[PDB]
């Protein structure tokens, strides 16, 4: 299988 | 320096992304949770390249609009791995402040504050349990000014409570390039 984005993390 | 989560899918959708390799959905933001049908961590972006841990992402490929993205850079050693970021990841530059005023980034987007007391090395302005930290490897340590300074990779404890952190610095993920 692969690594997947499950989600982000957004920075100010 | 504030941070905010966002989820992108669920389980289901996160197993068969793992399984075709194939990920059509909208990449934004410098930090990218990353899971595995098992396993979840963090995956930061610095110059168009993916960081992340190889305890977690080991030598796997990593879901993409044309397909899986193999691996550009693997160092078991260091334990650090690379891909060539996908469309719409923002990016993250090294730091070159110097500054000892650490921000290490966590899954949960918490913005800890850490010193940095070596090159790979960091303590915790307030300790925090071995438990607020797991799955946030591969999470960005920051300067005060948001340029990355390593990516977080251990947890220094002392019987369960964490009281610094381990990181691969910068410098290595230049070296590697
Ligand atoms: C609390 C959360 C912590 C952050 C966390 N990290 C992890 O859980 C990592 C994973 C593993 O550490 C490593 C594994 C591998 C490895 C390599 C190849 C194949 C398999 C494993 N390579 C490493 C190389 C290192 O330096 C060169 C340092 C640590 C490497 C152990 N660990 C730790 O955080 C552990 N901490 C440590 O081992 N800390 C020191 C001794 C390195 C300072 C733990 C006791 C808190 C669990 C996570 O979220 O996964
Ligand atoms: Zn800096």
């Amino acid at each position: 299988g692969s690594v997947v984005i499950v989600g982000r993390i957004i920075l100010s | 320096i504030t941070a905010y989560s966002q989820q992108t899918r669920g389980l289901l959708g996160c197993i068969i992304t793992s399984l075709t390799g194939r990920d059509k959905n909208q990449v934004e933001g410098e930090v990218q949770v990353v899971s595995t049908a098992t396993q979840s961590f963090l995956a930061t972006c610095v110059n168009g390249v993916c960081w992340t841990v190889y305890h977690g992402a080991g030598s796997k490929t990593l879901a993409g609009p044309k397909g899986p993205i193999t691996q550009m850079y693997t160092n078991v050693d260091q334990d650090l791995v690379g891909w060539q970021a996908p469309p719409g990841a923002r990016s993250l530059t090294p730091c070159t402040c110097g500054s000892s005023d650490l921000y290490l980034v966590t899954r949960h987007a918490d913005v800890i504050p850490v010193r940095r007391r070596g090159d790979s090395r960091g303590s915790l302005l307030s300790p925090r349990p071995v438990s607020y930290l797991k799955g946030s490897s591969g999470g960005p340590l920051l300067c005060p000014s948001g340029h990355a300074v390593g990516i977080f990779r251990a947890a220094v404890c002392t019987r369960g409570v964490a009281k610094a952190v381990d990181f691969v610095p910068v410098e290595s993920m230049e070296t590697t390039m």
